[PDB]
């Protein structure tokens, strides 16, 4: 959080910041068919968007 | 009040002209709300006039609710066929032998067709059974542009990335049959290939082509082995020789239940979901048949059907299908090719588990001859005997098969791994198992 | 723990725990490596 | 001694029937008729599907057919009316070309193996989309589908151009079909920054998707719509939002033109056929045989290699689908609520008209994308030291 | 084979680690519709070749 805020005194940006749903932070998982779903967790959150 | 059904059935071939004519359809299970109505016909040789032609004249006002489709052929194509009949009737339709059962293309969701030939997927699966318990675990996979390509490509990447061992996918190859080759474009790539287990997926006819040119490659020969689905096996009945002997694949038994036993399992299904179909709603499945003019209306209603004729149990006995509508779990044999011409069975597989009967050395060397079977006894570190995860159901990584007379145990330490190098460096299979009567050697 | 190969990891015991998170980036490292895919399955326990 | 070589069709009318027979004639006097000569069969479009298939096996197949010719029917029943040819051709390896069916589901190998087409899919509009995107520099693009095997088909084709540069998923949304409110989707797309959108839809869902679209407003300036043929007409082109760009493919509506030239594809094809040898006649009659034929995979390899680039449509190459290659297009625009040709595509370049660029809202020039977001969401995890 | 040989012994006597990886022998006598050329030569990963 310190270094965020380094960087948003150094850089343009503002920040809104939420914890992830999941406690992991990413694997890849589930489906079989073609390649389904996404890796659970913040990871699959930053895809995600 | 009186509730009959309207159905038929079709037996191609079966090596007859004056083939087994109406053998079943004998009141069984008469309890069944609905009593069955029954129409035979056979026809000599497939085609697609033919089929199309006789099926909608069989239609006529006659008013069929069900078809079931048996062959005695090879062909692949025939079950695509019938689907899209189906497609068009909206008529249920299945088969219960050779080309029908053979596997098709993703079956159109609106569509009503069924096989009694098992999933591509868990055809994939059995064949990975099969590499496992011979602990191959490095393998390749050659495939055609032919249906399902895809969903055994995912089938088989699923399959393998949940099991802790380290297997290794070589190479997967996709060579597209038509645009029929001048530049032997499959000899070019096929000849790459340096993995010992091969998995091959094609139509019955095209594995004959991929097989003369692999014995041009010489991908046929020697430590070599290849491993195939129901499709290119098909009836078993002919066997262009073309395939290499020492060829591994899966298919429905016939010995286990004959043709007829098969139909009466199909009629058995199709009055068993008429069955239940009235008990939801008290409802005549019957519906006008007549493929010429436009799908009789309250037929469009016919798609809980489908959706109450998935699973189906008789006789103790589940025809459970899958959303693809292969059945979900058949009863499977594991069959090599029998030196000669003979298609002899090797293994046997059901639901969740398979089970094989030869111990070591599976399947005339040139270079070397015979088998061998190898007994140790437990001792630390050296030969540790452990006992396996029950829900594994089998041995994991480094771990190897031993069977004590008394069960199976796995034994693992510096003889299994010593002993596994030798039999890498002098490439010879093996069969090990637990001494009994006093283990390292005593003299009384 | 002698090494990051340690012979009591090589000498798993149903005694002597060695404990982990599933679907942590170690299992991924687990998992996705060949060399000590054999190691891995004594980890995934407990 | 002359030899009969029969082609057969399927056409929306006996006029186009005379049109092809013509072709094939003209076909037949401009190429050598002491060592074979062409004929040609044909039929009317049938009011189903079996109807049809017995026709191909019964009228065109007796005749010993060396290809056949497809065409969209005068009232288009459901889509891909001409299905089932694909898969009766297909049985015996029998070379089936369509004039009208730019169906994207006919581009699989696997299930039609057989099918040549004159004109390229929806999917491969994409081409026209990545170029348009190369020339005003936007990376940043959303991407709307139906749920299908044409949507699905169009992600992929676009995806894959975007797999040379760096992959650009910059968005994508997927929506099912006959659904007529979309809403909620389309408010998830404003969160995304970038603010160009391209998609493809039937004409029932594109009007759902015009009309969901209007309501939240995102039809205005500072946005971009790209899209398919289909897209801009019909009842969509009613509720069609200003400034919008489209595409049209050239000859599409024409059978005979297609006609003129696949027969001509055709005639090169046999001519450079019959050079080899071990040839063999396509079966005669449906009936008693259950074999492919040997041939038919080799007349479809050259004749998706058979060039002739002069032609009456344009250039003629084929895909490895077997779908043409080097189409060309014409962008039209929604300038005062009617179509306009702002520029053409053709070749693997777009050509620009004389035309003003119109941008949705009022611009007399407006290339506007991306936006840039003010803000940045972070995720985190629970972990001791750092958080 | 008798190239083989003075190869085997030049490679042979270097210290260097140096790699044959393949020799191929085929008669061009009994001509071929096999291309058995074609699947021996295909075969062969190595980036530098003595013809
Ligand atoms: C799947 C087959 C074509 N397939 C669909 C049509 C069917 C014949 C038919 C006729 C009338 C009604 C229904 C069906 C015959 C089989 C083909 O694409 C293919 C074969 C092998 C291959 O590696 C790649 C592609
Ligand atoms: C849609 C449908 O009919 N699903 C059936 C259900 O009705 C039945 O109770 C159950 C018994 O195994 O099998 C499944
Ligand atoms: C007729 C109508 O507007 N139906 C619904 C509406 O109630 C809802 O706001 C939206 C999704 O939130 O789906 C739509
Ligand atoms: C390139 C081409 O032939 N286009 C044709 C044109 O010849 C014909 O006059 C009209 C329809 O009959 O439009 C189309
Ligand atoms: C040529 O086409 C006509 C149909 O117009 C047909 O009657 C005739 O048999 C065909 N000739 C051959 C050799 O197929």
């Amino acid at each position: 959080v310190d270094l965020l805020i380094k960087l948003a005194r150094e850089m343009d940006f503002t920040y809104e910041v939420h914890l992830v749903a999941d406690g992991k932070f990413g694997t890849q998982e589930r489906v079989n068919n073609s390649n389904a779903a996404a890796w659970n967790g913040m990871m699959g959150e930053l895809l995600s968007g | 009040k009186h509730p009959n059904m309207d159905i038929a059935v079709i037996l191609v071939g079966t090596t007859e002209e004056v083939a087994i004519k109406d053998v079943h359809e004998k009141d069984d299970f008469h309890h069944l709300p609905v009593t069955p109505r029954v129409e035979l016909v056979t026809m000599q040789e497939s085609d697609p006039k033919s089929i199309i032609t006789r099926i909608c004249d069989l239609m006529s006002d006659k008013k069929v609710q069900g078809v079931v489709f048996g062959d005695d052929t090879d062909q692949e194509a025939i079950a695509q066929i019938l689907d899209f009949i189906s497609v068009q009737t909206l008529t249920p339709i299945l088969g219960i032998h050779g080309g029908s059962s053979m596997i098709m293309a993703d079956k159109e969701e609106a569509s009503m067709f069924f096989q009694f030939g098992p999933s591509i997927e868990q055809q994939a699966s059995v064949m990975l059974n099969i590499m496992e318990e011979y602990d191959w675990y490095i393998f390749s996979i050659v495939t055609t542009y032919f249906p399902g390509y895809q969903d055994f490509e995912n089938k088989v990447r699923s399959t393998i990335e949940n099991s802790f061992v380290g297997w290794e996918l070589e190479e997967v190859i996709h060579l597209d049959m038509s645009l029929d080759d001048i530049d032997s474009k499959i000899q070019n790539q096929l000849c790459k290939l340096q993995s010992p287990v091969i998995l091959l997926y094609c139509t019955k006819e095209e594995a004959t082509y991929i097989f003369e040119v692999a014995h041009s490659v010489g991908l046929t020969g020697y430590g070599f082995t290849w491993i195939v689905p129901s499709l290119v096996a098909g009836d078993t009945d002919t066997v262009p020789d073309e395939f290499p002997t020492g060829l591994i694949s899966v298919s429905y038994d016939e010995w286990d239940y004959d043709l007829p036993a098969r139909v009466r399992d199909g009629i058995a299904i199709i009055t068993t979901a008429a069955s239940t179909m009235l008990s939801e709603h008290n409802s005549i499945p019957q519906s006008k048949s007549s493929c010429n003019n436009i799908q009789e209306s309250r037929v469009y209603e016919a798609h809980m059907l489908k959706r109450y004729l998935i699973n189906v149990t008789f006789e103790g006995r589940d025809l459970s299908f899958s959303e693809d509508g292969y059945q979900m779990h058949p009863k499977l044999v594991i069959i090599l090719l029998n030196q000669e011409r003979k298609w002899e069975r090797v293994g046997k597989y059901k639901d969740r588990s398979l089970k094989m009967w030869p111990v070591f050395d599976l399947y005339s060397e040139e270079h070397k001859d015979e088998h061998l079977s190898i007994v140790t006894l437990e001792e630390a570190p050296f030969v540790i005997v452990e006992d396996v995860d029950p829900l594994s159901g089998t041995c994991m990584r480094n771990t190897v098969p031993c069977r004590k007379q008394i069960i199976k145990r796995c034994c693992k330490g510096f003889c299994i791994d010593i002993l596994k190098k030798i039999a890498k460096t002098v490439k010879f299979t093996y069969d090990l198992y637990l001494v009994t009567n006093g283990k390292h050697g005593k003299k009384i | 723990i002698t090494g990051i190969n340690d012979p009591r990891l090589r000498n798993p015991s149903d005694k002597f725990i060695y404990a982990t998170v599933k679907q942590s980036s170690v299992d991924i490292y687990f998992r996705r490596q060949v060399e000590l895919s054999t190691m891995y399955r004594h980890m995934e326990k407990h | 001694d002359p030899k009969i070589v029969n082609i057969g069709a399927v056409l929306s009318t006996k006029k186009h029937e005379q049109i092809f027979r013509e072709a094939v004639n003209q076909a037949n006097f401009f190429h050598f008729t002491r060592k074979i000569q062409l004929n040609a069969t044909s039929v009317t479009h049938r009011p189903n599907a079996i109807q049809m298939a017995l026709s191909v096996c019964e009228d065109l197949i007796s005749s010993q057919v060396y290809a056949i010719l497809v065409s969209h029917p005068p009232a288009p029943t459901d889509h891909l009316t001409p299905t089932p040819i694909s898969y009766t051709a297909g049985f015996y390896r029998i070379p089936v070309i369509g004039l009208t069916t730019r169906m994207s589901i006919y581009s699989d190998k696997s299930i039609h193996l057989s099918f040549l087409r004159t004109v390229p899919p929806y999917s491969h509009q994409a081409l026209v989309w990545f170029e348009m995107m190369r020339l005003f520099n936007w990376n940043h693009v959303i991407l709307i589908v139906s749920d299908d095997h044409e949507g699905r088909a169009a992600q992929k084709k676009l995806e894959t151009l975007l797999e040379e540069k760096e992959s650009k998923a910059d968005k994508v949304l997927q929506f099912e079909p006959g659904t007529k409110n979309l809403t909620a989707l389309l408010l998830e797309a404003k969160e995304l920054e970038a603010r160009v959108i391209i998609l493809s839809a039937s004409e029932d869902d594109a009007t759902a998707v015009y009309k969901s679209a209007a309501m939240l407003d995102m039809t205005g300036a500072g946005y971009v719509w790209l899209v398919g043929e289909r897209e801009i007409s019909g009842s969509a082109l009613r509720y069609a939002p200003d400034g919008i760009i489209g595409l049209q493919l050239i000859n599409g509506k024409n059978e005979s033109a297609h006609i003129s030239d696949a027969v001509a594809v055709v005639a090169q094809a046999i001519h450079e056929l019959f050079e080899m040898e071990q040839i063999t006649d396509p079966p005669r009659g449906c009936v008693g045989n259950t074999n492919i034929w040997k041939t038919g995979p080799l007349f479809k390899r050259v004749l998706m290699s058979s060039k002739y680039p002069d032609g009456v449509t344009g250039r003629i190459e084929f895909n490895e689908d077997g779908d043409r290659k080097f189409a060309q297009y014409s962008i039209m625009n929604l300038q005062n609520r009617k179509l306009v040709q702002v520029g053409i595509f053709d070749g693997s370049y777009i050509i620009q008209n004389d035309r003003k660029i119109i941008w949705p809202g009022g611009e007399t020039e407006r290339p506007q994308g991306y936006q840039m977001s003010t803000r940045l969401k972070i995720v985190t995890i629970h972990q001791e030291p750092f958080v």
